[PDB]
């Protein structure tokens, strides 16, 4: 309605007195086997009408700033610029849905060309993620024409249909998990609990599970449907589902019957969080649960902060999912990216900003 | 107030608990026969925690004894202290495990965990509010390798937020009493670590050490070995009885000495240690403990702390003292051996006060370290599991009851980490 | 009446609080079942004061006490020791778990189902007062509920009760002995909310008061009931203005004002004169002039730190028993007369004389004695910047290496809270740089 | 007041009630020759709810002795208690069923059952209101199995309205001590869907486990088997014989524990049990008691109540006690195994509090459950049965004796259908 407009004041001063450069989805988006891209979801109607104040800006493709107000020791405002370095900085003006397509490329090319491409996304709460890799891309009631994950699915057999890999007696085959309880339970089966161990070469061996083929790029959605069929995990009204299971999406690429693996993919889904205290537990069941996810988590980023360091030791066995990725993070062929995705609230300054801690461990460079 | 279960794997550790619960009933003053004949009554202020009342003036340990496969049953049952246990706790079975895992984990203790896990249910819902589950066993063995491992995997599943601590008896580098030694290691210890928020890693040979070179004793026997570890597990629970001026919750202990959620292998330490007559030529003040504790022969653990880093330790004190003089005591030790600690981390020492010292000092201690000169064990050990495998020399035992070949290689590798990542923090970085 | 409302938060404000109330008893003849046969004797004076006390209708006076520690091992010695019959029996001991030293176990976890007892029982013995509410929260930083518990009832009582009086009494933590590793964690966590919502943070050390006891008391085996027993002198001689007819009585509205320049710098290091042993009660005057230049000396100090490393701002000189107003000014003077000793630009005038013509008592069971005069300076420095970077620096060496995380982020915080509170302290001691620059022209 | 008339079928029923006759006489302190020497008068208050006053100071049981076919008769004449059934009771026949259905209900019975039924009328008119028909039997054999069902369709003919409860001891599922035992199963319980308002079903093998893995019993005999079975009788009309704070009448539970007129098909509860010398290592609380009646191993049944729902249950105490602990205990029962119970019923425990415990205890118990568990048991017994009846196997003894056929179908239909509607609620629904 009307909160205090000389905020708004405060962030244009730093706008008109310097370059920016913007970011858009209609340009070549460069290789560097490793990266974390950002992806916010546009102003809602609702938060226009309620005045919510810009919190954003854009000065450059690789980097974004915080407006936060602030106070001194005088009740005098101040406004801080959390200048942050990172790789890619889109805006949620420009969702043209190619960021999943510059963002798949690399990774497309890997697994053809034998390696381990994996990713993850990392958000907040209605901070438009689950419209960011679940698909569908129109904003409204999810059309089945734009499932973000087909828009690589289509390169699955049409990548594939590139005679340059047409040379490839390549078969189609992948694997869904979960990875909750800090367990192992198949979205195949898709009740039962599997047990995975490694190689001589220092492999992964899952035992019991079910490898799917298909030539369909909805059959995978099926299995996607059927999947999510188990419709676990923790489900209620809350988060918001909150059936959070952290849903594995692996890719099984070999030859036809040789049983001989080219390559890897693993994309993987954030659970169904809680805004800090604003949930309740009240059953040992549940003070569990978030305890093993934000542990999960948070030894997720310190392999890649130590391996996108890069460094040499790297403590895969904590968590089982790096039990399952200690591979991924071994082939010097195998890339691995993870996205950010924002919300334009003022009080959600205060957990966009705490997303935002959790990948700057890569110890990016503002030279500025 | 929060109490305490308390399980028994293996004939080593029920032996260990054998002397054990004298030593807390003598604690508190209790009879053979439960009748409570202390001195004060400060010592009843948390009976609770491990002994539940029963009907005339009775009080009984909460102790599940899962080890009495049958020839280990009769001797705890014509002890000293046959007459206080609840005979239905005597959970027990036939034709055991034979040093052999897989006929602890696999074969036998499926036709035994059923009988076990409920007895467990039982102490558990006759408690207010739980934290407390000891198990008392040995590695390198039978019962305490394969069964007594079972019930961690299980009671972790129904109790996911309870401290678990495991005072596993470790193998020996040299003395080798147990020719499958290594195979039961690297078995166990791959539970252990996905497992377990704490473990008191102790060996035999540095009791060997501490009752020979320090006490003075003839003929140690395994009465007098375990006595000193009987030792430190109610000097680590005194402070969850006794009122003291710098409590110690076991959870206390379990933020403080552990950085990292994998590296939860301690090693205990205990003082006074003397050999006399009744007129030692000595005087007890807090550097008379303090100068003790921290020595390279009073180790429980078979290791020279000077070869490696201390990560954290924990100087749990008892008795009347002055905290000035503790405090600077371990002020001075992290400043006259910095370069032995962990340097990158600000203070590498707490302390825990209790306020009643045992019946017949007047001041004692208990030291808990965490160091990277535990990576010289585990390298004792798997050095002697992969001679073994190599050659493949005891497999016939081991995959005729249910276990497989790629099993051995997740096991190791498992050990293999930690003696990798010890090697990361022992190193001046 | 004016009135003060103690909450002893945690262990540490448990062992203070069993000397504070007892101090409080001897000084108005109260014995440990709540009477005063004392004066049915003389038959005159409100002594048991609505500052501290009711009163039942059989004489039996109750105090304001109100204290949690989330453990049941504390409380139960006031349970069983000589002060069982003293207090109400609502001491809430209710823990089914001790905090185990995390600031999450804590706020987060399990300070929930807990707080709806303690506030409803605030609001309780609110009720039975009139007038100016003080809150006396006494708690340590490093511990659980020192740091978890505490920063809960922060900002639940400024809701529940807009801007009355909060004192609380934050023992700070030593920059050279620590008796627990996580500490400089929570000595952190806690400073998110210690800095918006709490109105004044006094901060005590035992390292200074550790050199104390050897020095000016000349023994060298200290324990925490002969620690704490300075620590209630610093209570008693700030409390005695509401307490006892004084030449200059200052209610602690007044401090607010005073001892606040900007709103969120109050930390204003009490100081004390413990010279007596008491064979030094002889060989010695101490007059006004003598007891006021105890404050020079940064060996007096209860915190670790040189106040010769920056500005004063504001000074609090508060005096007890035999003083005479005229040896005051004299002996500040001579306090203005000293050039190392400095004071900033912008507060010319200084201090603030507080007289009680009442003086402290003897603890007996040790240690000091009957002194005819005493001080508390309250003065807030520049100079306590430099003990949060013998904190930070601590606490930033251990989060490169991600230590002790899993115990903070598994129990209800994200680890983006650490960060919040790492650029609240960049923040507030950047404060500090700000206030002793004086804008030259 | 009520009264109860008490009924005996097969060889079974009478040996049960020989142990337990002598069990209220001692419940009371009545004499083997009907002299009242009990303590206090309490007592007396309700001798009439089975005893009924002679000449001199004499008290004389309300019992029927249907099954004294001759051999079992001079037993119960000569045994501790012969010297006290009015002898005019016993009444009974010749040449007996010999563990034929028929025999029992064809045959034999109509040359008995004008001189039983006319006794029941004797003792009938001599009590003020009526509520009791106590039938103790079993199935499986001869008399308790044809003879005993024949009453039950006759005595309800002449009394429509009164509560029928037959403590009928049941087949056993591995135990078969009979080889016709799923043809006078099917047959006689054809008549209890009918024509009874509740029952307890009993069987062996539970009353093997509970005497061996929990009374630590080295050789059961049937005194000590059926002595359970007293402990169960008693318990359930303590409340209308003694004063009580929450009170129990037969048709208090037989309005509670049945939803529906056919399903009334009950199992029954104990506790304490113990194995002890005059020391044992426990305390007897409410929360002591109700662990114990829920357990798996502590039913009658032989059947897992974890298999089944309960529908509902009935905990009868005795002794002091207090209702908040006895209300919250049978409340954290129904939240911590919401899942066990029938979801879609509000509660799923009732109460019951009796003032006075028997004589040698201080605190008792009596648990009386309704589930689909039972849903096993039948379904263990009409398998035997449909094996036997496929290839005709023991017609000639029953066709010979004036059967059919077609009474065969009838009769396993009925059965048929009560396991297909345990199935419709032991289904989520
Ligand atoms: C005259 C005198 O002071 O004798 C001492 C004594 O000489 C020494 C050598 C004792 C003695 O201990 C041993 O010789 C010993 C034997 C087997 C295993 C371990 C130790 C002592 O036996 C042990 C005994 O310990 C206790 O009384 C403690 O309360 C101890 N109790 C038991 O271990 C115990 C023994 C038997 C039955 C019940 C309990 C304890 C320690 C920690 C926690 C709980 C209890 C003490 C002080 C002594 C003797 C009697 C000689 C020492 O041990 C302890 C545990 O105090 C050995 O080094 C210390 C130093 C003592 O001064
Ligand atoms: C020293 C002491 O306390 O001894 C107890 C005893 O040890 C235990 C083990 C008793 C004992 O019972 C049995 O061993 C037993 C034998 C056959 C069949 C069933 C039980 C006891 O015999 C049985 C006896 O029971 C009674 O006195 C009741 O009043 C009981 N009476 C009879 O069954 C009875 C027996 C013989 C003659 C007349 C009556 C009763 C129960 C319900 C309704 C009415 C009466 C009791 C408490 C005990 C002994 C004596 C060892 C237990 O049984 C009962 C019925 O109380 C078995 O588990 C309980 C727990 C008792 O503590
Ligand atoms: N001066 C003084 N310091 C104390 C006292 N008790 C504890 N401390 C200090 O307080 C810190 C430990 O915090 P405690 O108050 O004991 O902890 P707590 O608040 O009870 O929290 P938990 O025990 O963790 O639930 C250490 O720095 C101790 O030295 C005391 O009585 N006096
Ligand atoms: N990038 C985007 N562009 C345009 N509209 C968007 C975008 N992201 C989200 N929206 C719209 O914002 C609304 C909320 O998005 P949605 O993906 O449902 O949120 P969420 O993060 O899944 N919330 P929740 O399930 O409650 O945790 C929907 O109406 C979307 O269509
Ligand atoms: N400290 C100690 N060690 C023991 C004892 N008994 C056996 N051991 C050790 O335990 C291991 C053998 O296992 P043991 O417990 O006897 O086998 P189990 O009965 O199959 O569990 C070896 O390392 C022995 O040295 C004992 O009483 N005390
Ligand atoms: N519990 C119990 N069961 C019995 C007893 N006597 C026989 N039985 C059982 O009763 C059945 C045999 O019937 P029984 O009563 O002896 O035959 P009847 O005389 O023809 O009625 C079998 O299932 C036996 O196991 C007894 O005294 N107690
Ligand atoms: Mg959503
Ligand atoms: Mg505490």
């Amino acid at each position: 309605g009307n909160p205090n407009w000389e905020t708004a004041q405060m962030i244009r001063e730093y706008q008109s007195t310097l370059e920016f450069v913007p970011l858009l989805d209609g340009q070549a988006v460069d290789d560097h086997q490793i990266t974390v891209c950002v992806r916010k979801r546009p102003i809602s109607r609702k938060e226009v009408n309620r005045k919510e104040i810009d919190v954003i800006s854009v000065p450059r493709k690789d980097m974004l700033i915080v407006h936060e107000p602030r106070s001194k020791v005088d009740l005098t405002k101040f406004l801080e610029n959390h200048k942050f370095r990172f790789d890619y900085a889109f805006n949620d003006t420009c969702d043209n849905a190619m960021v999943y397509k510059y963002t798949a490329k690399p990774l497309v090319k890997t697994i053809f060309e034998g390696g381990m491409a994996t990713c993850f996304a990392y958000g907040q709460t209605g901070s438009g993620k689950t419209h960011t890799m679940g698909g569908e891309f129109n904003g409204k009631v999810q059309d089945c024409k734009n499932g973000i994950y087909a828009m690589a699915a289509k390169d699955v057999f049409v990548t594939l249909n590139m005679p340059r890999y047409r040379a490839m007696n390549l078969v189609v085959s992948a694997s869904f998990f979960e990875i909750y309880s800090g367990k192992v339970f198949d979205l195949l089966s898709d009740k039962q609990k599997l047990r995975v161990l490694e190689d001589g070469k220092q492999q992964v061996q899952v035992v019991g599970l079910t490898e799917k083929v298909v030539d369909g790029v909805e059959e995978v959605l099926k299995l996607i449907q059927h999947g999510n069929a188990a419709r676990t995990s923790g489900q209620t009204s809350a988060n918001s589902n909150s059936s959070r299971s952290h849903a594995v999406f692996q890719i099984v690429l070999r030859p036809q019957g040789s049983t001989k693996i080219h390559g890897k993919f693993s994309f993987i889904d954030l659970a169904g969080n809680e805004r800090g205290v604003d949930t309740s537990s009240a059953d040992r069941q549940t003070r569990m649960e978030g305890a093993e996810i934000n542990k999960s988590l948070l030894a997720l980023k310190e392999c890649i902060r130590a391996l996108g360091k890069q460094s040499a030791h790297l403590p895969f066995r904590v968590s089982k999912l790096t039990q399952v990725l200690r591979d991924s993070f071994i082939g010097e062929k195998s890339k691995t990216c993870m996205i950010a995705m924002i919300s334009p609230g003022l009080s959600s300054c205060e957990h966009t900003l705490n997303t935002l801690r959790y990948a700057d461990r890569v110890k990016e460079l503002v030279v500025k | 107030m929060r109490e305490i279960v308390h399980i028994q794997a293996g004939q080593c550790g029920n032996q260990i608990g054998a002397k054990f619960w004298e030593v807390i009933s003598d604690e508190h003053g209790i009879d053979p026969t439960g009748s409570y004949h202390g001195d004060s009554d400060l010592q009843l202020e948390r009976i609770n925690v491990y002994y539940n009342e029963a009907t005339g003036n009775k009080y009984v340990p909460r102790a599940i004894l899962v080890d009495l496969e049958p020839g280990t049953m009769d001797s705890v049952r014509s002890g000293p202290f046959g007459q206080i246990f609840r005979p239905d706790n005597f959970v027990f079975g036939q034709s055991g495990a034979g040093n052999n895992w897989a006929k602890g984990h696999y074969t036998e203790g499926a036709e035994l965990v059923d009988s076990v896990l409920d007895v467990v249910r039982k102490e558990s819902e006759s408690c207010d509010c739980l934290q407390g589950f000891q198990l008392t066993h040995s590695l390198g063995g039978g019962t305490g390798s394969g069964m007594g491992t079972l019930l961690i995997s299980k009671i972790r599943e129904e109790y996911p937020d309870r401290i678990m601590n495991t005072f596993s008896v470790m193998p020996s580098p040299k003395v080798s009493d147990t020719v499958v030694e290594p195979y039961n290691a690297t078995l166990s210890v791959h539970q252990l670590v996905e497992n377990t928020d704490e473990t008191y890693c102790i060996d035999n040979e540095a009791l060997y050490d501490i009752c020979f070179r320090t006490l003075k004793l003839t003929t140690p026997t395994y009465g007098d070995l375990n006595h000193l570890v009987s030792a430190t597990m109610s000097g680590v629970t005194t402070c969850l009885r006794f009122p003291g001026q710098l409590n110690a919750d076991l959870r206390k202990l379990a933020v403080n000495m552990v950085p990292f959620p994998r590296l939860h292998f301690f090693m205990p330490g205990f003082a006074p240690l003397t050999s006399r007559g009744s007129q030692q030529y000595r005087a007890l003040t807090v550097p008379e403990l303090t100068q003790q504790m921290f020595d390279s022969k009073n180790m429980m653990a078979a290791c020279d702390p000077r070869h490696g880093r201390y990560l954290t330790v924990a100087a749990i004190f008892r008795g009347r003292m002055s905290m000035k003089e503790v405090d600077e005591q371990m002020l001075n030790v992290q400043n006259k051996n910095s370069s032995y600690f962990v340097e990158w981390i600000p203070n590498n020492v707490k302390t825990a006060v209790c306020d009643i010292p045992p019946r017949g000092l007047k001041m004692s201690a208990t030291f808990i370290g965490n160091s990277t000169a535990i990576q010289e064990l585990f390298k004792r050990i798997s050095e002697q599991f992969t001679a073994m495998f190599r050659r493949k020399a005891f497999l016939h035992w081991y995959t005729g009851e249910g276990m497989d070949e790629m099993e051995f290689t997740e096991a190791e590798s498992n050990m293999n980490d930690l003696v990798s990542e010890y090697q990361q923090y022992q190193d001046a970085t | 009446m004016r009135e003060c409302i103690s909450i002893h938060v945690g262990q540490a404000g448990v062992q203070i609080g069993n000397a504070c109330w007892e101090l409080y008893c001897l000084e108005h003849g109260i014995q440990p079942d709540g009477q005063m046969p004392s004066d049915k004797t003389i038959g005159g004076g409100d002594d048991s004061f609505n500052t501290f006390f009711s009163e039942t209708g059989a004489g039996k006076h109750v105090p304001r006490a109100v204290f949690v520690d989330l453990e049941p091992t504390v409380i139960d010695e006031v349970r069983t020791g000589t002060y069982r019959q003293l207090f109400h029996p609502e001491q809430l001991i209710t823990g089914k778990e001790d905090a185990a030293n995390n600031y999450a176990r804590g706020h987060y976890t399990i300070g929930k189902e807990i707080i709806d007892l303690v506030l409803d029982r605030i609001r309780k013995l609110a009720d039975q007062c009139t007038g100016l509410q003080g809150f006396l929260v006494f708690h340590s930083f490093g511990g659980g509920t020192g740091s978890g518990f505490t920063s809960l009832l922060m900002e639940r009582l400024s809701v529940d009760y807009g801007k009355k009086s909060k004192l609380e009494f934050s023992i700070y933590p030593a920059p050279q002995v620590s008796t627990a590793v996580v500490e400089p964690y929570n000595s952190i966590l806690t400073t998110h909310t210690t800095l918006e919502h709490s109105d004044c943070a006094f901060m005590v050390d035992n390292e200074a008061i550790y050199d104390i006891c050897r020095r000016n008391l000349d023994i060298e085996r200290p324990t925490y009931t002969n620690l704490n027993r300075l620590i209630s002198q610093i209570v008693s001689s700030i409390t005695a203005s509401l307490r006892f007819d004084g030449a200059l009585n200052v209610d602690l509205t007044e401090f607010q004002t005073n001892l606040v320049p900007y709103p969120r710098i109050h930390f204003p290091l009490a100081t004390y004169a413990p010279v007596i042993s008491a064979e030094k009660a002889y060989h010695e005057q101490l007059s006004v002039a003598e007891i006021t230049n105890a404050c020079f000396e940064p060996a007096n100090q209860m915190v670790k730190c040189d106040p010769r490393h920056g500005k004063y701002m504001a000074c609090c000189l508060l005096y007890r028993g035999d003083v005479v107003p005229k040896d005051v000014n004299a002996a500040i003077a001579t306090i203005k007369t000293k050039r190392s000793i400095q004071f900033v630009d912008w507060c010319p005038t200084g201090f603030k004389v507080g007289i009680n013509y009442q003086p402290p008592t003897v603890v007996p069971g040790g240690d000091l004695a009957k002194v005819q005069r005493a001080v508390c300076m309250l003065s807030n420095t520049t100079a306590i910047a430099e003990a949060w970077a013998r904190l930070d620096h601590k606490f930033d060496l251990m989060y490169a290496k991600r230590a002790f995380v899993h115990w903070y982020v598994g129990e209800g915080m994200e680890e983006g809270e650490f960060s919040e509170a790492r650029e609240d302290m960049a923040a507030l001691e950047k404060d500090y740089e700000e206030v002793g620059v004086d804008s030259v022209e």
